[PDB]
RNA sequence: GAAACUGCGAAUGGCUCAUUAAAUCAGUUAUCGUUUAUUUGAUAGUUCCUUUACUACAUGGUAUAACUGUGGUAAUUCUAGAGCUAAUACAUGCUUAAAAUCUCGACCCUUUGGAAGAGAGUAUUUAUUAGAUGAUGAUUCAUAAUAACUUUUCGAAUCGCAUGGCCUUGUGCUGGCGAUGGUUCAUUCAAAUUUCUGCCCUAUCAACUUUCGAUGGUAGGAUAGUGGCCUACCAUGGUUUCAACGGGUAACGGGAAUAAGGGUUCGAUUCCGGAGAGGGAGCCUGAGAAACGGCUACCA
């Protein structure tokens, strides 16, 4: 009645199961989509147990992951489970021979099982295109303390 | 050709059939060959 | 760009056709078959600047138009001024009965090696992919870009098979895995011949391989360039230039000048 | 030539973005498909109306501009048969598409319990006309008609919602397929969650 | 051989930055996200079963040119009206000779297997079930089915020599072999995306971006097919001093290898690589054009 709705007109899985389940009366009925994308990558615990139906989850939807993987630092918190992620790496300058700071912005997909919290490192996955910026859905993420400007961090991860 | 079409084909699939029930009877064959010396 | 090319330039054209850079302009295009572009030799290549049968362009157009069939591809007819000869393919020049490995030199150039009415009987097959198909059928596809139908189960997707072309028959193939030998079909090391060490897969999207030989030499390359050339040490076709292993600058000088 | 290419946009950081291409014949983009229905030929003779467009590769692909009959099938018994549909309630993606009865791949819609009324009944011996006169077996209980029985027991508790749809003889179902790309308009018939939930919808969107 | 019919290419280039500070472009993405001629490879028994005058396939029908002519008109790639005839083009089309052919198999009867009597195709739809018992990290994957139900397919009315073997003796074949097809798959053909590094300066750029996209997310719809691309529908997004908004650099735009040391040198005036072919518009081909050099029509 909540994660259902909510607000939107329907959300069901790939797997169209449910009102038919009621055929099999006896052993478990409750089934949900379950996955893998396996390249050394865990399937979340929380991600099976939920109610969401996020197709743009890596877990939850014929969502393939392929070739590029990133770690990245994350920025804002905002928007309907998609984060900024910021990378930081040093760039080189032939004639001065030494470097300058850089950082490129990624529009990362969250599929709700992790749970985000603002300027932790997280681990993105390449997958298809999902929105103008969106080419990325996180994989793992791992909680860090930084005590205020996200910015001002800038860490060689 | 058209009538040889599902010969051939009857051939190659009791052939590879064939084969298969005499390649399976050895591959569980030594099965108690080689579970046999352990006991 | 408006459409698909069509033509190729004299200075564009592979490195492995040995061409004449003041030659022409062009060059034969390969036409689209079993072999990929870069991986290929045009039979009027083959003929002209290989062979020397042919000569002028004219030359050609004779002997693949002429009502004679003069020349063979794996056991058929063939009149394509640039049919993609291949990898591990044999050439018969009917007219003479000639019979040749399409084989890369151990420098990386397409040579032409000279085959026995025996071995002219079996071709190397490499396994592109397998699986099953239509009505609980298996299906395994070869380099060659050859399709099977009813093939023996023992075998792997990166496996190598011995092709009688005499019966359209396989017989004794040869996965890859550490202990055997292989042919490297491109690649900075292409053309050299050695005992697979390990396989050691990435996953995340490229696998690599190591590999010994004649004076042991150490070769790295990934898994789609290597070619069982055969199991357990013993090759299966005699190889051009010797050996399939290269030498030092110093080791060809050594060898013939004798320095 | 609507194009859809991705170039008239402004990059993340909203700035306009350059162009030296003219619009490319790749980047077609084909006049929208609304799909109406047929179920009120009240001047709209030719029932169903389909216009095969040239594709890409060669191919045809078929559009659905007006239409009346689609398929169907019951979620729980695994039955599909083709029949007709109703009249177009609740679209989600906008209302707009009810009020002219269009057909969107996920319109939830009508339709007629005829083919499944007659099968449910064949199968198990159960009309679902007016809940009286229920069931409709055999005289003699010795042989095949053993079979009915034993379906029946199946506890066929099916939701006291598709019970009531039967017997008004509207269904409700939504839809699975593009009219404006494969020129056919099939659904599935609604159950449980959804069911439950749509039909909420509507209660409350009328009261 | 005239001519026509064909059937093909005539989306190729080739000159053109004019733009363009933009991924353009470089790498750097497979594309579970997209399309695919080309090329092979492969390849296709379930089409009736009307309640076999199936007619009977001693393989249909057309339709047409081309063609002879009758012409027209300042005059057309003009065109008229007359007739013709093709056909690898339209348009088809029972596949018998009974009980078609598929699919169990008793059984012996040994093989010739005999097998009883065991049972019976696909483009297009969903809808379930596969899938425990291919595959992925990977699948709702396949390729399965599966029903339905789809103005929907499929399916050589080929020609070519090779017609001498088979029995029959006309016969039945014998089709050989290719040419001439279709089929889907991947077969390169592709593209087409696509991550992941990199244009001049500038903080005297600070902030930016959200009315429909600034974001998310969602319904659909387009899209051939991915995508805010849009329909909505809302999420407020988020970008950013590593200067983000942003500004300013007419910017079209940039591969080889030797080499103690040195010797030297290359690809060849841009390998690379986007945007113009009066203005505008719309349209065109198609595997395949933002079709320059197809149109139109409009303007000039």
């Amino acid at each position: 009645m909540d994660t259902q709705i909510q607000r939107a007109y329907q959300k069901q899985d790939g797997v169209f199961l449910n009102s038919k389940k009621l055929l099999a009366k006896k052993t478990s009925a409750g089934v949900r989509y379950y996955k893998n994308i396996g390249l050394g990558f865990k399937t979340p615990k929380e991600a099976i147990e939920g109610t969401y139906v996020d197709k743009k989850c890596p877990f939850t939807s014929n969502l393939s992951i392929r070739g590029k993987i990133i770690k990245g630092l994350v920025i804002s918190t905002k928007m309907n489970r998609t984060v900024i992620i910021r990378r930081d790496y040093l760039h080189y300058v032939r004639k001065y021979n030494r470097y300058e700071k850089r950082h490129r912005n990624i529009p990362v997909h969250i599929s709700p099982c992790f749970s985000v919290k603002e300027g932790d490192i997280l681990v993105a996955g390449q997958c298809r295109p999902i929105s103008k910026t969106v080419r990325f859905n996180a994989l793992q993420v791992v909680p860090n303390e930084i005590i205020g400007s996200v910015r001002k961090q800038f860490l060689l991860f | 050709e058209k009538t040889q079409r599902y010969v051939k084909t009857n051939a190659a699939k009791e052939e590879y059939e064939k084969f298969l029930s005499e390649w399976k009877k050895q591959r569980a064959a030594k099965a108690h060959a080689a579970s046999a010396p352990v006991v | 760009a408006r459409g698909p090319k069509k033509h190729l330039k004299r200075i564009n054209a592979p490195k492995s056709w040995m061409l004449n850079k003041l030659g022409g302009i062009w060059a034969t295009r390969p036409s689209q078959g079993p072999h990929k572009l870069r991986e290929s030799l045009p039979l009027s290549v083959l003929l002209k600047e290989r062979l020397n049968y042919a000569l002028n362009g004219r030359d050609v157009t004779l002997i693949l138009n002429d009502k004679e069939q003069n020349v063979f591809v794996d056991g058929k007819v063939r009149r394509d001024k640039g049919y993609p000869t291949g990898l591990m393919d044999v050439v018969r020049i009917e007219k003479t009965d000639q019979s040749f490995r399409i084989l890369y030199d151990t420098k990386g150039r397409f040579v032409l090696k000279s085959l026995s009415k025996e071995e002219a009987k079996y071709k190397l097959l490499k396994v592109t992919a397998k699986a099953i198909g239509p009505n609980q059928i298996p299906y395994i596809v070869t380099h060659d870009s050859r399709t099977i139908r009813f093939p023996n189960p023992e075998i792997k997707i990166g496996d190598t098979l011995k092709y009688d072309l005499v019966n359209n028959k396989i017989e004794n193939f040869a996965h890859l895995e550490s202990g055997n030998v292989c042919y490297i079909q491109q690649g900075n090391n292409i053309g050299r011949v050695g005992i697979i060490q390990h396989i050691e897969k990435h996953q995340g999207s490229f696998d690599i391989c190591h590999v010994k030989d004649a004076k042991g030499n150490a070769f790295a390359t990934r898994l789609g360039n290597i070619f069982v050339l055969g199991q357990g040490k013993k090759s299966w076709i005699e190889l051009p230039s010797g050996d399939g292993v290269r030498e030092t600058i110093l080791e060809e000088r050594k060898r013939k000048f004798s320095y | 030539g609507i194009s859809r290419d991705s170039k008239h946009k402004r990059r993340a950081t909203g700035g306009r973005m350059p162009v030296h291409r003219k619009k490319r014949a790749f980047e077609k983009g084909r006049p929208i498909s609304m799909t109406k229905l047929t179920t009120q030929s009240t001047t709209i003779t030719e029932k169903r109306r389909i216009r095969p467009v040239r594709v890409r590769g060669g191919h045809l692909k078929f559009r659905a501009l007006r239409l009346c009959e689609g398929n169907f099938s019951w979620g729980s018994e695994n039955i599909t048969r083709k029949t007709k549909i109703l009249d177009v309630k609740y679209n989600a993606t906008n209302n707009e598409l009810v009020r002219t009865k269009t057909l969107v791949k996920n319109s939830i819609v009508e339709i007629d319990s005829t083919p499944f009324r007659e099968w449910y009944k064949l199968h198990y011996g159960i009309d679902l006309g007016l809940k009286k006169d229920r069931t409709v077996l055999g005289n003699k209980e010795k042989s095949r008609h053993v079979q009915k029985r034993v379906k029946r027991t199946k506890a066929q508790a099916l939701e006291k919602n598709i019970e009531e749809q039967f017997v008004s003889q509207r269904i409700l179902a939504c839809i699975t397929s593009r009219p404006g790309q494969s020129g056919r308009a099939d659904g599935y018939i609604l159950e449980g969650k959804e069911l439950e939930f749509y039909i909420r919808k509507l209660q409350s969107k009328k009261k």
